[PDB]
C-alpha cells in the first residue's frame, strides 16, 4: 500500500557541538530501504546516507543511523554551522517512494 | 556531473507544460530519471519515475495520467507535459537521478523549478 | 462351422474396438481443453484420421472378405477404396511431422516451440490429409478412365491401376520407404540424445508402425509385377493386419501422454530479522 | 545487521542465511552457509538436510517429448545437518557464530562451497505466453527432513531459497579491442580497406559502446550502406554443443563512399533490454522472482577454462559490415559485402549490496 512515514520529532532546537537524533517511522516494515537526505532553504537536497546505514561518499562520518523494526533513526556527532538544515527520510522498498514529514533544526 | 532543469511557470487549471531536464554526462541508458514536488513550506512529494533501460515510467497515484513522463535518447534529455492541473499541483518540482542499476538514492539534484496552477 | 462361429466373432470384435477409443482421444481436445496443446494436437490428427478407418474402412473390407465377394459393386469400390488408401496414406503423412518436433524439440529446443504457431500447425495438418489423397484418389479413379474399362472386378475388390506397374512401383516407395528411412534414422538420432522408458517406447511406437503398413507397401510390388502370384487368401490378411494401424497406433501413445491418461481415466514468505552488532 | 529467514509450512523447519547474491571471483566464490532451527520435539527420529542444487532447465515442463525431461543438473551437494555430524566438524564462520549465539540451543550450522568453475546465474527471456518454472540455470538450496536419503520429500515440512552467482567486472581494463580486414575482387587489384575499434574493453550496462571505423576504398566500387550491430553470441552447452545469436541491438547509416576515395566515422549505440522485450531466448542474468532482470551480463570465462562443463556462456560482440553495390558490366542491387567483429565485455562493478526486487 502507500506506506506512510513519521518524522519525529517535528521540530528540532539544539545547540552547537551537540550530538543529536531524530527518528521516522514506516506504516509497515520497509526492510532498511530507506535514505537520509539534507536540505537547505532554497538550495537543492542531497542524499547524505543511503540504505539507511551506508553514508555516501562525501559526507562527514558525522552522521549515521541505524534501523529497528519499522522504525530507522538518524544522527549528527556535532552540529556544525553547517549542519544546520532540515532533514529528510525516505524509504523505497515500495513504489511509490514516500518521504516523512521531514524534521527541521532550530538553534539552542 | 552537473544536470540542467528547466521549462516551468505559472499555467492555468488544467492546463499543460512539458518541463524537462537534462543530464550532463549520464547515459539515460544507466540513470533512471525521478520528479518530485516540494510544496513550499511542506513535506516533499514524490512526482513521477522513468526507467529507460526498461521503458517503465511509475506516475503519482495522486495524478495518475494527468502528466506524461518521457525521455530523449538522442540528447539524454527527460520530458514532462504535466497536463490536467488538480490544483494541489502548485509547487516546485527538482528532478533527480538514480543509478538506473542498484538504486541507492536521488544521488543528483537539479536545480528544479517552480511550478505553480492559478488564474 | 465353429470356426465361423469363432472367425465372425472376430470381426464385430476387432470392429468397433478401435472405433470406441477413436472418439474418446478426439474428444479430449474438446472436453479436456487443459490436457490439450499443439504438439500434442498433432496426436489427436492421427486418431482424426484413425477413427474412419476403423469405422468406416475396417468394417466394409470385413464384409467382402466374409462373403467372398464384394458385391457392393466397382461403384463402392470407387470411392471406398479410395477412402483407404487416401486415408492410411495421409495417417503416415501425419507420423512424418510426429517424427519432426520430436526431433526439432529433442536437437534444438528453443527454436521449434516459437517457430511454429496454431494458425501455422493446422496447414502442417492438413497438407498431409490433402497430399495423400490428392496423390491417390484421384490417380485412383483416373487409372480406369486413363486405362479405358476396370481391370478387376467386383468379386475380389482390387486396385484400379493393380498391373500398372508405372506408379505402382514408384508410388509405394515415395509414399512409403522415405517416410519409413527418415523416421528409424532419426528416432536413433533422438535416442543418440539419450532412459528406461523412452528405449522402452523408441522402437514401440516404431516397429509397431512398421508390422502395419509394410507388407501391403511391399507386396504391392509382386501385384505390379507377379499378379497371380498373390493369393486372395492373403489379401485380406496383410489387409485386416494393416488395418490394425489405427488401433494400437492410437493406444501406442496414451502410454507416455500421462496428463491425457488421467484426462481419458502453500507457501511462506522469505523475510528478514535482527542480527546484534560485534 | 540484517539477514534473511524462510520457514518451512510445517512451521518447525527455518533457515538463516545471511547473503543471497554469492560474488564470484575468478577462481574464487564466498562460501555459502547458514544456519537450520528445528523444534526437536517434533524431530522424533528423523535427520535434517539441506542441499544445494545447481539445476539448468532448457523445456518447459510441459514440453511434449516422451520420457526425455528437460532439467539437467551441473552439481548437487547434501548435508546432515541434524544429527549434527560429529565426525564432521567444520570451522564454523563468524556469521554461523553470530546466528548461534542470537538463537537458541536448536540451530545447527551448514556450509557449502562451490566448484570454481560454474556458470553464473541466468534466466532466458521467457516471452510472453509461457509461464511456470523458467529456462536457464539455476541454484537453489532445499532443506527438509526424513530418515532415508532417497526417501520421499514431504513437502509441508521442508523449505528452499534460490541463490545467484553473479560476477563483476575485472578492476584491471584489458587491451583495448579492434580489428581490420580488405577485400580485393575479379575487378581489380585494389582492396578496400577496413578497421574498427572500441572506446575501451569494458563496458557497463548502459554505457555507450562508441565504435570507431575507417575505411579506405580503393576498388572501383561503391559502399552503398553501413550496418554496425551489436550481438550477444550465447553459447549453450549440453550432451551437443550449440550456440544461437540474437542481435541485441544495432544501426546503420547510408554514408556511401566512391571508389578509390576514404572516410572514417565514430558511431555509438547502446545496448539495452527496453526495444528488446519480444526476442524469445534472450539470456537475462537470473532472477528469483518475476523480476525484471538486466542484459546477461558477459561471463569473464578465466582463461582456458574447462567450458565443457559450462552449461551457459555469454559474450558480446559487436559486428560492422559494409553493403557495396556489385554493379556495371554485370551487376545489380544484388551485391556481397565485408564483415568485421570484435568481441568485448558487459559486465557490472564492485559495489557493496544489491537490490532484491525493490523499486
Ligand atoms: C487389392 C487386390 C489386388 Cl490390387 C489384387 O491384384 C492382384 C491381381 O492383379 N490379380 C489378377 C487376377 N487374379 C489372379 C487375381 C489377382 N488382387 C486382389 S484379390 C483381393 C481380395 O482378397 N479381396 C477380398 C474380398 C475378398 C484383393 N483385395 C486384391
Amino acid at each position: 500500500s502507500d506506506i506512510q512515514m513519521t518524522q519525529s520529532p517535528s521540530s528540532l532546537s539544539a545547540s552547537v557541538g551537540d550530538r543529536v537524533t531524530i527518528t521516522c517511522r514506516a506504516s509497515q516494515s520497509v526492510s532498511s530501504a530507506v535514505a537520509w537526505y539534507q536540505q537547505k532553504p532554497g538550495k537543492a537536497p542531497k542524499l547524505l546516507i543511503y540504505s539507511a546505514s551506508s553514508l555516501y561518499s562525501g559526507v562527514p562520518s558525522r552522521f549515521s543511523g541505524s534501523r529497528s523494526g519499522t522504525d530507522f533513526t538518524l544522527t549528527i556527532s556535532s552540529l556544525q554551522p553547517e549542519d544546520f538544515a532540515t532533514y529528510y527520510c525516505q524509504q523505497y522498498k515500495y513504489v511509490p517512494v514516500t518521504f516523512g514529514q521531514g524534521t527541521k533544526v532550530e538553534i539552542k | 556531473v552537473q544536470l540542467v532543469e528547466s521549462g516551468g511557470g505559472l499555467v492555468q487549471p488544467g492546463g499543460s507544460l512539458r518541463l524537462s531536464c537534462a543530464a550532463s554526462g549520464f547515459n539515460v541508458y544507466s540513470s533512471s530519471i525521478h520528479w518530485v514536488r516540494q510544496a513550499p513550506g511542506k513535506g516533499l512529494e514524490w512526482v513521477a519515475s522513468i526507467s529507460s533501460y526498461y521503458g517503465y515510467t511509475y506516475y503519482a497515484d495522486s495524478v495518475k495520467g494527468r502528466f506524461t513522463i518521457s525521455a530523449d535518447t538522442s540528447k539524454n534529455t527527460a520530458y514532462l507535459q504535466m497536463n490536467s492541473l488538480r490544483a494541489e499541483d502548485t509547487a516546485v518540482y527538482y528532478c533527480a537521478r538514480s543509478r538506473q542499476f542498484w538504486y541507492s538514492g536521488l544521488d543528483y539534484w537539479g536545480q528544479g523549478t517552480l511550478v505553480t496552477v492559478s488564474s | 462351422t465353429f470356426e465361423v462361429v469363432f472367425i465372425v466373432l472376430v470381426a464385430g470384435s476387432l470392429s468397433l474396438v478401435t472405433i470406441i477409443g477413436n472418439i474418446l482421444v478426439m474428444v479430449s481436445i474438446k472436453v479436456n481443453r487443459h490436457l490439450q496443446t499443439v504438439n500434442n494436437y498433432f496426436l489427436f490428427s492421427l486418431a482424426c484420421a484413425d477413427l474412419i478407418i476403423g469405422v468406416f474402412s475396417m468394417n466394409l473390407y470385413t464384409l467382402y472378405t466374409v462373403i467372398g465377394y464384394w458385391p457392393l459393386g466397382p461403384v463402392v469400390c470407387d470411392l471406398w477404396l479410395a477412402l483407404d488408401y487416401v486415408v492410411s496414406n495421409a495417417s503416415v503423412m501425419n507420423l512424418l511431422i510426429i517424427s519432426f518436433d520430436r526431433y526439432f524439440c529433442v536437437t534444438k529446443p528453443l527454436t521449434y516451440p516459437v517457430k511454429r504457431t496454431t494458425k501455422m500447425a493446422g496447414m502442417m495438418i492438413a497438407a498431409a490429409w490433402v497430399l495423400s489423397f490428392i496423390l491417390w484418389a484421384p490417380a485412383i479413379l483416373f487409372w480406369q478412365f486413363i486405362v479405358g474399362v476396370r481391370t478387376v472386378e467386383d468379386g475380389e475388390c482390387y486396385i484400379q491401376f493393380f498391373s500398372n506397374a508405372a506408379v505402382t512401383f514408384g508410388t509405394a516407395i515415395a509414399a512409403f520407404y522415405l517416410p519409413v528411412i527418415i523416421m528409424t534414422v532419426l528416432y536413433w538420432h533422438i535416442s543418440r540424445a539419450s532412459e528406461k522408458k523412452v528405449t522402452r517406447t523408441i522402437l514401440a511406437i516404431l516397429l509397431a508402425f512398421i508390422i502395419t503398413w509394410a507388407p501391403y507397401n511391399v507386396m504391392v510390388l509382386i501385384n505390379t509385377f507377379c499378379a497371380p502370384c498373390i493369393p486372395n487368401t492373403v489379401w485380406t490378411i496383410g489387409y485386416w493386419l494393416c488395418y490394425i494401424n489405427s488401433t494400437i497406433n492410437p493406444a501406442c501413445y496414451a502410454l507416455c501422454n500421462a496428463t491425457f491418461k488421467k484426462t481419458f481415466k502453500e507457501s511462506c514468505t522469505t523475510a528478514s530479522s535482527s542480527l546484534a552488532k560485534d | 545487521t540484517r539477514v534473511f529467514k524462510k520457514a518451512s509450512p510445517n512451521g518447525k523447519l527455518t533457515v538463516y542465511l545471511g547473503k543471497r547474491d554469492f560474488v564470484d571471483h575468478i577462481d574464487l566464490v564466498d562460501p555459502v552457509d547458514g544456519v537450520v532451527l528445528v523444534d526437536p520435539e517434533y524431530l522424533k527420529e528423523r535427520r535434517v538436510y539441506v542441499t544445494l542444487t545447481v539445476a539448468f532447465r532448457y523445456g518447459r515442463e510441459d514440453l511434449d517429448v516422451l520420457g526425455l525431461t528437460f532439467r539437467k543438473d551441473l552439481f548437487v551437494a547434501n548435508v546432515q545437518s541434524f544429527p549434527p555430524a560429529p565426525e564432521d566438524k567444520k570451522p564454523l564462520t563468524r556469521l554461523q557464530e553470530r546466528l548461534i549465539k542470537k538463537l537458541g540451543e536448536h540451530a545447527y550450522p551448514f556450509t557449502f562451497e562451490i566448484p570454481p568453475n560454474l556458470p553464473s546465474s541466468v534466466t532466458l527471456q521467457p516471452g510472453p505466453e509461457d509461464t511456470g518454472k523458467a529456462l536457464g540455470v539455476d541454484y537453489e538450496v532445499k532443506a527438509f527432513v526424513a530418515e532415508n536419503l532417497e526417501e520421499k520429500i514431504h513437502k509441508r515440512n521442508s523449505v528452499r531459497l534460490v541463490i545467484r552467482k553473479v560476477q563483476y567486472a575485472p578492476e584491471r581494463p584489458g587491451p583495448q579491442p579492434t580489428a581490420e580486414t580488405t577485400r580485393q575482387f575479379l575487378m581489380s587489384d585494389k582492396p578496400l580497406h577496413l578497421e574498427a575499434s572500441l572506446d575501451k574493453e569494458i563496458y557497463y550496462h548502459g554505457e555507450p559502446i562508441s565504435v570507431n571505423v575507417h575505411v579506405t576504398n580503393n576498388t572501383n566500387k561503391t559502399v552503398k550502406k553501413i550496418k554496425i550491430s551489436v550481438r550477444q553470441y550465447a553459447d549453450i552447452v549440453l550432451f551437443n554443443t550449440a550456440q544461437y545469436k540474437v542481435p541485441v541491438a544495432m544501426e546503420e547509416a547510408d554514408d556511401t563512399v566512391a571508389p578509390s576515395s576514404t572516410f572514417s566515422k565514430v558511431y555509438t549505440l547502446t545496448p539495452f533490454l527496453a526495444n528488446n522485450r519480444e526476442k524469445r531466448g534472450l539470456a537475462l542474468d537470473g532472477k528469483l522472482k518475476h523480476e525484471d532482470t538486466n542484459l546477461a551480463s558477459s561471463t569473464l570465462l578465466r582463461e582456458g577454462a574447462n567450458r565443457e562443463i559450462l552449461g551457459i556462456i555469454v559474450s558480446y560482440k559487436v559486428k560492422v559490415k559494409l553493403v557495396v553495390s556489385r554493379g556495371g558490366l554485370l551487376g545489380d542491387l544484388a551485391s556481397s559485402d565485408v564483415a568485421v567483429e570484435l568481441p568485448f565485455t558487459l559486465m557490472h562493478p564492485k559495489p557493496k549490496e544489491e537490490p532484491p526486487h525493490r523499486e
